[PDB]
RNA sequence: UAUCUGGUUGAUCCUGCCAGUAGUCAUAUGCUUGUCUCAAAGAUUAAGCCAUGCAUGUCUAAGUAUAAGCAAUUUAUACAGUGAAACUGCGAAUGGCUCAUUAAAUCAGUUAUCGUUUAUUUGAUAGUUCCUUUACUACAUGGAUAUCUGUGGUAAUUCUAGAGCUAAUACAUGCUUAAAAUCUCGACCCUUUGGAAGAGAUGUAUUUAUUAGAUAAAAAAUCAAUGUCUUCGGACUCCUUGAUGAUUCAUAAUAACUUUUCGAAUCGCAUGGCCUUGUGCUGGCGAUGGUUCAUUCAAAUUUCUGCCCUAUCAACUUUCGAUGGUAGGAUAGUGGCCUACCAUGGUUUCAACGGGUAACGGGGAAUAAGGGUUCGAUUCCGGAGAGGGAGCCUGAGAAACGGCUACCACAUCCAAGGAAGGCAGCAGGCGCGCAAAUUACCCAAUCCUAAUUCAGGGAGGUAGUGACAAUAAAUAACGAUACAGG
RNA sequence: CAGCCGCGGUAAUUCCAGCUCCAGUAGCGUAUAUUAAAGUUGUUGCAGUUAAAAAGCUCGUAGUUGAACUUUGGGUCUGGUUGUCCGGUCGGUUUUUCAACCGGAUCUUUCCUUCUGGCUAACCUGUACUCCUUGUGGGUGCAGGCGAACCAGGACUUUUACUUUGAAAAAAUUAGAGUGUUCAAAGCAGGCGAAAGCUCGAAUAUAUUAGCAUGGAAUAAUGGAAUAGGACGUUUGGUUCUA
RNA sequence: CGGCACCUUACGAGAAAUCAAAGUCUUUGGGUUCUGGGGGGAGUAUGGUCGCAAGGCUGAAACUUAAAGGAAUUGACGGAA
RNA sequence: CCGUCGCUAGUACCGAUUGAAUGGCUUAGUGAGGCCUCAGGAUUUGCUUAGAGAAGGGGGCAACUCCAUCUCAGAGCGAAGAAUCUGGUCAAACUUGGUCAUUUAGAGGAACUAAAAGUCGUAACAAGGUUUCCGUAGGUGAACCUGCGGAAGGAUCAUUA
């Protein structure tokens, strides 16, 4: 029904291409998922070659990742903070790929407390040595720290949840992060 | 769905109908070699025509060079086998002018008459039709057979049937019966 | 149309079957196997039209069921199993061991091979990749995939496969001046040495190849198969031995050799 | 197998056409028609309408069988011989038909998928499911549902409501089988050369991150971090890496998530090897499943170039995607395929755009000096369609029509409440028309499908009708006598 | 009746019947298409003073076309390919006396793309000089080093058109080889033994549009050094590197 | 050297009048534009377009018909000489 | 030999009917049916130790030397799961309009063609009895006339000084 035909689309010039054949299944495109954040729901869809393809619906949670540390966690999402394609996805609050979001962050904090164990926002004798050996490696780019303190880390989700089902993304760092922040500021 | 069985409307009418001289010639030819129709003559012409065309084509390429050399040679050989070409003439440019008369002369029509057997062309034809004459020991009953020259000496009366002399044949039998009755 | 096509019409059937134009509507569609439809040979065509050990399809089927046929060690029961180039068909009753090898004209010649040679299969190299768990594996243009090949077995080389075990006996490196056998188009079935390799970035690597008669020809790389070193091929090739004579020459041969 | 003749004229030579002539697997028709082989055959009008019948289903030593079936007798004190029925499987997306659309579309050759899916195919292949480690599911886990047998409704329909049992490679659950190595955690001593008892995590898929996946040559000074062997001046040496023309490729690690895929509670034969003499632990020939990678069958797209007539179509496209961008969404995947935001492009007298086609494209056909011209519904390859247009289930593969759902148009069956339909399969009928065959015989061939030697097959063949077209040729021959020519 | 020309108006060879007779023959007529004929659609290949046809005239963008000029000539060897000179021979074959024809290497004021390196095959060699007819007949043999005998990587190509051979243009069709369907139209068959087994086949060629490949450099265009911002390189400084 | 101009043979042409171009064309190819394809129906119908109009440019078919033409030859004829 | 006006046939042309028909696009309004979607929960059950009557309800009075125990009130926790249903989306079709193409009735009009013998002229052809044409205006009963300019296919390749 909803097709991906280049049969329709007039032409490069403009001539109205007549309806050559009734559109096929292999040309199809399904209805959009546009996953929100409100109770965990998934529906698969039997695609071409069989092959299930999990559609995220109202997806809560997902493993958002650090770059500097090289880690990710069983972490909740809060809200759709800024989506750069369309702002209608921020009113309705529809999570998607490369939409900027705020991350529960508690899990991250916990992990840090194991990893380095110096705390963000503001025992045992040989493990002390280990701790000493670690830490003072990554100083973190201020904004991130603030987010951590808040309980709301700025990420960009990069799993396509309408295709994958999972809602796994990326803690924002550096220049891109800054840009995103700026955009957010402009919006608000 | 198997495949189209191929055919040729082989044997082709002339481009004018009533070229009087031509007609006369045709008639004469028929008389000479006892044909049922002009159709046969036309067929013969077509056969010869094709050969002529082939020869022309060959000529249009260089003799020495390959296709011309080989295909032409093969054609010549075939002609010789048939017995239309002579043994003096095996130079392609000789085939070019073979003539229909020659072709006619090579038929099992005439190669009965030429070898005696029949007596009078038409008679020979009739004999051929009526299940006599075996070129090998296999009964030919096509007049327009074209004898192989290599198997022209082998043209005999049939193993079976009369004249060859296996069985006397029907009327004779009747006569015998009558005699017996008497 | 609407999915995979299941028939093969007898005219559309590939010519190197050498099938009758007439005698039935269809030809046997060689099923999914280790060889490409048109570059294959089904077990019907082999046991009926070539060998004539079966007078008909039914007979062939019966033979298959009886399980005297073995295409490359394993048994086979499918009428239309595509036995392709280099495949070794052994009929255990008769002991008529065959390797499917091309004639100079192109069609598959019935090569009545000995029992000792019909044992391995020479096969090309299509790919060299690594699979899961970091294991390097070679692929053959003649079906198989063999794990763990000698690191210097690269693409378009040839490989003597033990066949019974399905391993690697030996290999030939593709290079200048190494006996090669042809499997594509106008030169299909010939045999030669290898002179050049026109590299060409993307658009088909050509190969200038001379035969025993010093007659040069060119083919694409995919259409060439490395059969040995000049003088010593690794397989017994049929009468003619990939020479391919001129038409005139052939004619001469025919009409000189009249031995009644 | 290069050919011209009649016609203006009072007569003449031209322009010029008409007319003849020849051919057409080009149709029709008019006469006629003995035989052999060969054989197209409801395309042209109406992709008009269709009574009836048939054209897809199918089980092996090997999925299930207490038919209260057959047949029965010298494996069943859980089963074992055949097997209706049904659930599971697979098939029904091939084939056949037809040419309505359709004019850069289809199609032809030519590339590409580093741009993807691919049941089947043959090749391959998964000790890590555990989660603190002093008493726990294995020599076999569960309850259903159909056949049946029973209780029925209905005017009807390949209609199926209730009970009773009863299975499965149904469909759900679910066991074993570690060593090592690497990464996160850790009782202290002894003032450095610092150095470790021991605790947790690490399959495969999934996701984004992140690293490796190297490679144009030789030789240094020393500044910050400061390691190994010290034969306590100091030395430092042997230091990893596939393929492509080309990658963020193959692929392998670090990190997590995961409504944790997968990881054989599977069927037929056969019944071996050690005794720690238990019925112990062990081991053969096969079937099917199941993972991504191959392959094969394919699949969508996609590169380049090529179409019939028309200017009595010169502008078109762009509000309602046109062209491009950015991002998303979707898709198996590429992509204005769709959405948001922005830019103003894009095509065109090298005929864009529009209109027409009594246009499906090509292979090819007819004609035939050379060049051509016309035709191609139609045996092969592609493409479309199943009255029209739409939508979707199942499935590896359908936007299927011998599947479904709707609306329109047509129509059937009725007890009027409601049911069922789709011959452009074959045969046949009407209808239309100048114009086209038997409601036959069979799977023996040809090949095709499945659980598959075994069944099925209007695909296919076999005849029937058949002057479509083509080939081969009987329709007296030899005498004698009798009358004439040479 | 008559395609057309035309026949019919009391002598019809053209109408309607008999006989003769012609043509074709199990076929032959008619109708419409269509191809040939039609050089009456013309590129090959037409016409335009008067037969139809030159715009009343000039201008003019597209298109279509467009003068001549840059590497010619000579030598020196060296491969063939058929006629010749006898068959030197058991109707076929191997040289010479000769030939034209098609190449190849070179040298001619001449580069054919150039190098960073791999292999330097070879002797331009001469290190010991001799297995040895009186010898420059002949080779065990390795420091300087001819590189075309090949690669494997740069550097950057004036770009076409044209033509070459090649690789690809499914089978059926077409052309076409072989072969006794009895002949042929066909068909892919067949053929030969002891007739205990053996054995030839199922070719070849076309299709030229576009793409791929290679040789050719005439023809036709295109391009380059004229603010030389040009070319080289023992430049000598530098500047930006990259590593 | 240049544009508004006779005679013969034409071997060149041409159906011929004639033509020194209307030649170098079946011994067919210097470079280009435009026009024509039996006669009539018809420069009409229609649509376009151009105009104040009259008209212009553009431009059919149905249907019809065996001739329409050209050039000359001999005649016949002419209120031609 | 040329026109007008007659007669008989046929072809097309225009043309009021607020014509008729088919199809293609198409405004606005409606909008079937599925797909996803928001829910919705007929029913089916597993595991919980949740108390039985049970006659060894685990190997001899007894939390059975209590067994997937006799089995329903549990109730909690699930898994699957119909009608029904909230928004999308694809969108057939319908309703009423609008539009392009092709057809097709069509009173009347105004043409053209054919045919052998109709009517009034004699336009052209001979200097055709005003020489023909062409363009153009204007007139007429019809050829046609007549201005103007042009042409000779002219009725002249000719008048010297
Ligand atoms: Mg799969
Ligand atoms: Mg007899
Ligand atoms: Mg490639
Ligand atoms: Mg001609
Ligand atoms: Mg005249
Ligand atoms: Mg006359
Ligand atoms: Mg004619
Ligand atoms: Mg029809
Ligand atoms: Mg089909
Ligand atoms: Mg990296
Ligand atoms: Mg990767
Ligand atoms: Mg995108
Ligand atoms: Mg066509
Ligand atoms: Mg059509
Ligand atoms: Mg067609
Ligand atoms: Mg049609
Ligand atoms: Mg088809
Ligand atoms: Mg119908
Ligand atoms: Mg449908
Ligand atoms: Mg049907
Ligand atoms: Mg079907
Ligand atoms: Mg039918
Ligand atoms: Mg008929
Ligand atoms: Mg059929
Ligand atoms: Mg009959
Ligand atoms: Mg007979
Ligand atoms: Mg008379
Ligand atoms: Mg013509
Ligand atoms: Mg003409
Ligand atoms: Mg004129
Ligand atoms: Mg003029
Ligand atoms: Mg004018
Ligand atoms: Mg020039
Ligand atoms: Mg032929
Ligand atoms: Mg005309
Ligand atoms: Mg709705
Ligand atoms: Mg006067
Ligand atoms: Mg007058
Ligand atoms: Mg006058
Ligand atoms: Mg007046």
């Amino acid at each position: 029904g909803i097709s991906r035909d280049s049969r329709h689309k007039r032409a490069a010039t403009g001539a109205k291409r007549a309806q050559f054949r009734k559109k096929r299944k292999f040309e199809l495109g399904r209805q959009a998922a546009n996953t929100k954040i409100g109770t965990k729901r998934i529906h698969p869809v039997r695609t071409r070659g069989g092959n299930q393809k999990f559609r995220a619906l109202r997806i809560e949670t997902g493993n958002f990742s650090w770059a500097s540390e090289g880690v990710a966690r069983k972490t909740r999402i809060t809200g759709v903070v800024y989506h750069p394609s369309n702002n209608e996805l921020v009113r309705t609050n529809t999570l998607t790929k490369a939409a900027i979001v705020q991350i529960d962050a508690t899990p991250f904090r916990q992990w840090y407390e194991s990893h380095y164990g110096q705390s963000l926002g503001k025992t045992s004798k040989n493990t002390e040595r280990k701790w000493a050996a670690r830490a003072a490696e990554a100083k973190i780019e201020h904004a991130v720290d603030s987010q951590f303190g808040a309980g709301r880390l700025y990420a960009a989700i990069s799993s396509r949840p309408g295709q994958s089902g999972r809602c796994d993304g990326y803690i924002l760092e550096g220049e891109e992060l800054a840009f995103y922040l700026r955009r957010l500021t402009a919006k608000k | 769905p198997r495949a189209p069985r191929t055919y040729s409307k082989t044997y082709s009418t002339p481009k004018r109908p009533y070229e009087s001289a031509r007609l006369d010639a045709e008639l004469k030819l028929a008389g000479e070699y006892g044909l049922k129709n002009k159709r046969e003559i036309y067929r013969i012409s077509f056969q010869l025509s094709k050969i002529r065309r082939a020869a022309r084509d060959l000529l249009t390429r260089d003799e020495k060079d390959p296709k011309r050399l080989f295909e032409g040679n093969a054609l010549i050989r075939r002609l010789v086998r048939i017995g239309v070409l002579s043994e003096d003439k095996k130079k392609l440019d000789y085939v070019l002018a073979l003539k229909v008369e020659d072709f006619l002369e090579r038929r099992l029509q005439t190669q009965v008459y030429k070898l005696g057997l029949a007596k009078s062309v038409h008679h020979a034809r009739v004999l051929i039709s009526q299940r006599h004459i075996a070129v090998g020991k296999q009964i030919v009953n096509i007049p327009s057979f074209m004898v192989r020259l290599e198997s022209e000496k082998h043209i005999d009366f049939a193993r079976t049937s009369p004249f060859g002399g296996a069985r006397p044949g029907r009327v004779a039998r009747k006569r015998a019966a009558a005699a017996g009755g008497e | 149309a609407r999915g995979p096509k299941k028939h093969l019409k007898r005219l559309a059937a590939p010519h190197h079957w050498m099938l009758d134009k007439l005698s039935g509507c269809y030809a046997p569609r060689p099923s999914a196997g280790p060889h490409k439809l048109r570059e294959s040979l089904p077990l019907i065509v082999f046991l009926r039209n070539r060998l004539k050990y079966a007078l008909n399809g039914r007979e062939v089927k019966a033979i298959l069921m009886q399980r005297h046929v073995k295409v490359d060690g394993k048994v086979r029961t499918d009428t239309t199993f595509p036995a392709g180039f280099m495949d070794v068909i052994t009929l255990e009753a008769t002991n008529e061991n065959f390797r499917l090898v091309y004639d100079v004209k192109g069609r598959f010649a019935v090569h009545r091979i000995t029992d000792e040679e019909a044992s391995y299969k020479l096969a090309k190299v299509k790919k060299v990749q690594l699979g899961k768990k970091g294991i390097p594996y070679v692929v053959t243009h003649d079906g198989r995939t063999i794990r763990y090949p000698d690191p210097n077995i690269k693409v378009n080389d040839t490989v003597k496969v033990d066949l019974a075990t399905g391993t690697i006996t030996d290999f030939i490196k593709f290079d200048t001046g190494k006996l090669v056998y042809v499997t594509g188009g106008r030169n299909l079935g010939r045999v030669g040495t290898i002179v050049h390799r026109e590299r060409h970035e993307g658009g088909f690597d050509l190969v200038h190849i001379k035969d025993s008669l010093e007659n040069t020809f060119v083919t694409r790389l995919n259409n060439v198969f490395v059969i040995g070193e000049p003088g010593r091929p690794w397989i017994s090739l049929p009468k003619g031995k990939g020479i391919k004579l001129t038409i005139s020459e052939e004619r001469d041969r025919r009409r000189a050799q009249h031995g009644l």
